[PDB]
């Protein structure tokens, strides 16, 4: 059951991939991942959103390799 | 093989969503096909469309599939066809591009950096994806970013700055694997990168650079055209320029286990072009006695067998620029009076080296033949023992 | 044979060395029809015969002019021997001649790479073809393609023949095998970096198909052909995807299928990852990541427990320690993804601590992680010293005192419970833990301090060891007796950092006196021992569970005893241990002497007593005096505070256990005055033995060099010229290693001499002149060499006058221009970065020698 299970995880993949995610807007689901931060604040630091970031590129990558449970 | 590695059949998917391939900067593969910021700079976003369907596609691709019988051709572990993958390829087009016109003019310094990390891209797109290869191979309005490649590595070749010495490696990088994924036809076409490279050869050239020429011009010289290229100019082979770089060891940062992959390279490509079916000659003979004049003298001094891995590929090139000084040897006596300048240090590393030969399980009978033809030194001019001591 | 023919193959033309090779070569492929043609494990002698033409008529082989025809017709032929060996090859029944075969068609083919490197290449990329052919039948066959079971595969086919058969596909497995053994012998010669593509190839397809262990011989081809050239990155995700799947299968494999595949597994695992750093960068990130996923599904697996085999469980271990210490975290994966797949692991990892066939399989990657957990606690205290218990701080830790405290518990709950070898094994492996890491865990040991077992539990840890002391009906008595040494290691690693309790200390000290206490009760000190009272009645149990090795480790643990407490007790273990019945006890009794005694009393010259069973105790015995001798002359009147190393258990000393025994002592003011003592020199050359302690001679070069730096200088001129003994000797050793190593610690000597006195120089220069004499009198190339290294060594010292006396020698092997030599002294004035102006007048010296011919 797990082929069946890779297309779903690849579609999950593929939609963190869609070049717009929500129609007219900007903003990207890699542009997220990888941003300029441009600006809580006070909460997060913009070393804390790079190692989020990094937590979630790996996060993209396991997600693509993975295969379904269903 | 129920797997059917489709992931293989994936080009790297995840090679391609990662941090920088190129070590440090942040280029965020992720963030240049995202980013803002050559010509046609309008449509840049349009071409990061096609890049992002060309990603979706490779996530959903898998040509390598159940073993990929599709795949076929001579080439080793081929790639699967990724057609998918090839959209990538504009956008790459663009930043490489961007670095292009920079070198076309006689300040955008990050903007070189981009265009150094879309080179990874190519890098992981060459690799593991054999649409690009095929395309990149079909290309004289040919192959653009293939003359992009070119043109780069050019500009750097020449008053690269610090900036194009990266730019150097990692498209060196780029036009190595091209020219391994594809075929011999494609190495007549790279034989005009074969022009390019000479000015990489030079002294002033890194370390790095060189090494991934080294291999490329191996890779060349499998083509039989490009192993009369390997020495175009009678007068000097760009083999002798490799000769040069490997005993002039120019590059004092490089550290000595760098010099050492060099070495191991530089042998790979002699044993190369020993397989056909100068002022260069005489040198190479000269550098190869350097060379394992250096290795065999590290060996030597060490009781100790060579338990890491560093001293075991150091054994190992031991042995084998010993067979290629034997083939050197048994094709002629031209090596013995090009080794006369340089023939005490190579009369004192040869039996060295030739007995922590002899000390092996591994031995052939090739290499201690090898041997056996040379390693005829006395070590003993013979004068009288008075006044020395 | 046709010897005349033979003769004839080097008389006849290069032009017609062809027919005169037809000749004989009529004959062989005759003898091959006779036995080759055939299908059927003589033939050997046929083989054999085969080996022997071809070294007695490498031209008949291969023609040496070749010709451009010749050459070819050699090739041709060739592939025809070539062809009837495959024949051969492809039976299962013949497979056995065909490695014979295999050894002869390989010598053939080197000797053809050497007469004839092209015509080598071209039946070399025919074999690559040929392997690429039964690579795409195999794939054809487990694909689920038309089988084709038979076909010619011809391949480096010949006209003047025979025919290539095919074997059924498992027999084609058996061919392709032997086709692996053949490339696994001639990997070096065919790696191009182009080629390297296609036997990557050949390799990661044999590991997706084939018998379990024709994927174990391929495994290891793939592993030569890592070690070579690394992975190119086409071939690395099927290799990594392969690698991963042998993983999964590790679990579900045949326990003779294990013993195929364990050592090829195991070779693969340390290859690809070396624990040496650098090995990171050469894997792929993901391919990286996806190790550590399949690690943590075997984890999960507990393929630790399933697993049948310990060199398998041992790779397993290996991979463990490699994400956690060689590989950098946020490389293969992110920081936190890797700490809970790590978590996991640790976890997997105390759950085998629960029930452990060996303890040290768990030991090393639990010390790397909590070495990790260590540096993170460091962190913490580098950003706002304070003592934080190991176990609240880390949760392995905090989980590893809660399965502790468990075996302690069930061991005092049930006598069954308290017959578990294994369980006491396991809190073994958790005490010697604590204590590696007590030893480096602190930040300051690297502020606060973490003890994962704090000295209470240390407490009921010794209740625990009377439990153990509490008889076991002798049917585990001697393993009991070990798990107990290990423990007290633990306990004494843990002393050394500081004494637990002096009442602890005399319970430490009673149970390891315990094994001889029966012997040893009529004993001065033994008898007012209060421990030795109660003892008396286990120790007439406790003699017969001691064993030799165990007994040796126990005067080990005896010598690590504190001086403060039963010092007495200490000399009569000692004393004891002078009596060495047992050889490797008597190699302990050296090795804890070697403490004890300064610590007794008069320091001074090492005990004449152990100078003199050093004199003859063992080759062995005498290779460890040796290493002690070294620290035993810095610590001859030196305090000799002892000194602990963190010593992270990669590749643990000997046994993990005796890693107390693996321990230094350094006096804070004994470097102050090197003190240097002539007879105490005199009495380590007695110990040196001119070729009987050779490599012990080797281990007391290393150890002089330590030493030397603790040289007074002050010694009168016997003395100097006993050192200068000393160095001719090291000098006269046969071992040629000897003498570079004599000249590797004479560079610390030299650095050594307060000076390079003038008299001492001349001495050393009549050292020399007595060397090169014994070499002019042997007329012996080795002994010229050794001579050289010397000059080289000094030259690289260029000490006073000594630089001088180095340029002479440079200066006398170059106006000998012995073809060895020669160039050595050009790097002796790089050694060396007045000498030269020496060498104008040696060169004068020349000019008077040629006079003097003419």
């Amino acid at each position: 059951w797990r082929q069946r299970s890779n297309t779903q995880g690849s579609i999950l993949i593929n939609l963190l991939l869609k070049q717009p995610l929500i129609p007219g807007s900007s903003l990207s689901l890699c542009h997220l991942l990888s941003s300029s931060s441009e600006s809580y604040d006070g909460s997060f630091s913009l070393s804390a959103l790079r190692e989020a970031q990094n937590l979630a590129f790996t996060g993209l990558n396991l997600v693509a390799r993975n295969e379904c449970s269903r | 093989w129920r797997q059917r590695s489709n992931t293989q059949g994936s080009i790297l998917i995840n090679l391609l969503l990662k941090q920088p391939l190129i070590p440090g900067s942040s280029l965020s593969l992720c963030h240049l096909l995202s980013s803002s910021s050559s010509f046609s700079l309008s449509a840049l976003r349009e071409a990061q469309n096609l890049a992002f369907t060309g990603l979706n596609l490779v996530a959903r691709n898998e040509c390598s599939r159940d073993g990929d019988p599709a795949e076929g051709g001579r080439r080793a572990f081929p790639l699967c066809q990724l057609p998918g993958a090839v959209h990538f390829l504009p956008l790459v087009q663009f930043f490489i591009g961007l670095h292009c016109q920079a070198l076309q003019d006689l300040s955008v310094c990050i903007l070189e950096g981009f265009s150094v990390t879309a080179l990874s891209i190519l890098q992981h797109l060459v690799c593991h994806s054999g649409a690009v290869v095929s395309l990149l191979l079909s290309g004289q309005g040919q192959h653009p970013l293939l003359k992009m490649l070119l043109h780069l590595l050019a500009f750097s070749s020449a008053a690269t700055g610090h900036l194009q010495a990266s730019v150097l490696t990692q498209c060196l990088k780029v036009l190595v694997k091209l020219a391994e994924n594809t075929s011999c036809d494609f190495l007549p076409r790279f034989q005009c990168v074969f022009q390019v490279l000479p000015k990489c050869l030079s002294p002033e050239t890194p370390l790095p650079s060189v090494l991934l020429a080294v291999e490329l011009l191996s890779l060349l010289a499998d083509h039989d055209q490009l192993a009369p290229q390997l020495c175009s100019h009678s007068e000097g082979c760009l083999l002798l320029l490799l000769y040069m770089y490997i005993t002039s060891r120019p590059d004092r940062v490089a550290l000595e286990t760098q010099w050492l992959q060099l070495e191991q390279e530089v042998v790979w490509l002699l044993a190369k072009l020993g397989v056909q079916s100068c002022q260069c000659n005489v040198e190479v003979v000269r550098a190869l006695t350097v060379m394992l004049h250096r290795q065999w003298l590290t060996v030597r001094r060490a009781g100790g067998p060579p338990r890491t891995d560093q001293q075991r590929r150091t054994v190992r090139c031991l042995r084998d620029t010993v067979l290629l000084l034997h083939g050197l040897s048994q094709k002629d006596k031209l090596f013995m009076m090009h080794c006369v300048e340089v023939l005490h240090q190579f009369d004192q590393v040869m039996p060295g080296v030739s007995m922590l030969i002899r000390g092996l399980p591994d031995v052939t009978d090739c290499e201690e033949a090898a041997l056996d033809d040379l390693c005829a030194a006395e070590t003993d001019v013979e004068d009288p023992e008075v006044e020395c001591g | 044979s046709m010897i005349p023919a033979l003769r004839e193959l080097g008389s006849a033309t290069p032009e017609e060395y062809n027919t005169v090779v037809q000749k004989p070569r009529q004959i062989l492929c005759q003898f091959i029809d006779r036995i080759l043609t055939d299908v059927n494990l003589t033939s050997v002698m046929l083989l054999d015969f085969i080996q022997h033409i071809m070294k007695s008529s490498p031209l008949m082989f291969v023609n040496v002019s070749g010709s451009h025809e010749a050459k070819g017709s050699c090739i041709e032929f060739s592939n025809w021997i070539i062809t009837r060996l495959l024949r051969i090859a492809a039976t299962p029944s013949c497979h056995l001649l065909h490695k014979k075969i295999c050894e002869v068609i390989c010598s053939l083919l080197f000797l053809f790479k050497s007469k004839s490197p092209a015509i080598f290449g071209v039946l070399t990329k025919e074999l690559l073809q040929l392997f690429e052919d039964l690579v795409y039948l195999h794939r054809r066959n487990v694909m689920g393609h038309a089988v084709e079971w038979p076909v010619v595969m011809s391949r480096f086919l010949s006209q003047l023949d025979a025919p290539l058969q095919l074997m059924s596909m498992q027999n084609l497995e058996f061919i392709e095998v032997t086709l692996l053994m053949v490339l696994t012998r001639i990997i070096a010669i065919v790696f191009f970096r182009r080629q390297e593509l296609l036997l990557w190839q050949i390799g990661c397809v044999l590991l997706e198909y084939g018998s379990p262990k024709i994927k174990s011989l391929a495994i290891s081809f793939l592993t030569e052909l890592f070690q070579l050239g690394g992975l190119p990155a086409q071939p690395a995700s099927t290799f990594f995807s392969s690698f991963l799947e042998l993983l999964k299968h590790l679990v579900e494999m045949d326990t003779d299928q294990l013993k195929l595949y364990e050592e090829p597994l195991s070779k693969l695992i340390k290859t690809l990852f070396p624990f040496e750093a650098e090995a990171y960068r050469n894997i792929e990130p993901v391919y990286l990541n996806m190790l550590l996923e399949k690690l943590c599904v075997m984890f999960e697996d507990g393929v630790l427990m399933r697993l049948k085999s310990d060199l398998l469980k041992a790779a397993l271990c290996h991979l463990l320690q490699y994400f956690l210490k060689f590989v950098p975290a946020g490389y293969e994966s992110a920081l936190q993804v890797r700490k809970v797949y790590v978590r996991n692991i640790c976890k997997a990892l105390l759950d085998v601590l629960g029930i452990e066939v060996d303890a040290e399989y768990l030991l090393g990657p639990l010390y790397a992680a909590l070495k990790m957990e260590s540096m993170e606690i460091i962190e913490e205290i580098q950003c706002q010293i304070k003592h934080v218990d190991m176990n609240q701080k880390s949760i392995l830790w905090s989980a590893l005192k809660q399965k502790a405290e468990s075996l302690q518990i069930s061991l005092e709950y049930s006598g069954l419970k308290n017959p578990v070898i294994e369980m006491l094994e396991g809190i073994a492996v958790v005490l010697q833990l604590t204590a590696l890491c007590t030893v480096h865990c602190s930040h300051q040991n690297m502020s606060v301090v973490i003890t994962w077992m704090s000295l209470d539990f240390y407490t009921k840890v010794l209740k625990s060891c009377r439990s153990l002391l509490e008889s076991v009906q002798k049917l585990d008595l001697e393993a009991t007796i070990d798990k107990v040494v290990k423990i007290y290691d633990a306990l004494i690693y843990m002393q050394v950092n500081s004494s637990f309790e002096d009442h602890i200390l005399e319970d430490l000290c009673g149970m390891l006196s315990l094994p001889w206490i029966y012997s040893h009760s009529d004993d001065g000190c033994l008898k007012l021992t209060t421990f030795a009272a109660n003892l008396l009645t286990l120790s007439c149990r406790i003699s017969d569970s001691y064993s030799p090795q165990a007994q040796s480790r126990c005067v080990f643990l005896l010598t690590l005893f504190p001086r403060r407490i039963f010092l007495e007790w200490r000399t009569a273990v000692y004393n004891w241990a002078l009596q060495s019945s047992h050889e490797v006890i008597r190699a302990s009794c050296v090795s804890g002497f070697f403490i004890l005694l300064q610590q007794q009393n008069s320091c001074n010259r090492v005990p004449k007593i152990l100078i003199d069973k050093v004199k003859d105790d063992s080759d062995i015995v005498k290779k460890e005096f040796a290493s002690i001798l070294g620290q035993l002359v810095c610590t001859l009147h030196g305090m000799f505070y002892l000194t602990s190393s963190l010593t992270e258990p990669f590749s643990e000393h000997g046994h993990v256990d005796l890693f107390c025994r693996n321990l230094k002592a350094t006096s804070q003011h004994e470097c102050s005055s090197s003190q240097l003592k002539a007879s105490v020199c005199k009495p380590f050359l007695f110990l040196l033995k001119k070729k009987i302690p050779s490599p012990v001679k080797l281990a007391f070069i290393d150890n002089l060099h330590h030493l030397c730096k603790h040289l007074d200088f002050r010694e009168d001129e016997t003395d100097v010229k006993a050192v200068l003994g000393t160095l001719l000797n090291l000098m006269e050793d046969p071992d040629k290693d000897v003498r570079v190593a004599f000249s590797g610690n004479i560079k610390h000597i030299l650095e050594s001499l307060d000076s390079e006195d003038g008299f001492i120089k001349e001495l050393f220069v009549l050292r020399m002149k007595e060397a090169y004499t014994h070499a002019q009198i042997s007329r012996n190339n080795e002994l010229k060499d050794t001579l050289i290294l010397t000059t080289g060594d000094i030259g690289r010292a260029a000490k006073g006058d000594l630089v001088p006396f180095a340029l002479l020698h440079l200066l006398h092997c170059l106006l000998s221009k012995s073809a060895s030599v020669s160039g050595a002294a050009y790097t002796e004035i790089r050694a060396l970065v007045q000498y030269k102006k020496p060498i104008c007048q040696f060169l004068v010296e020349s000019l008077h020698s040629s006079q003097m011919t003419a």
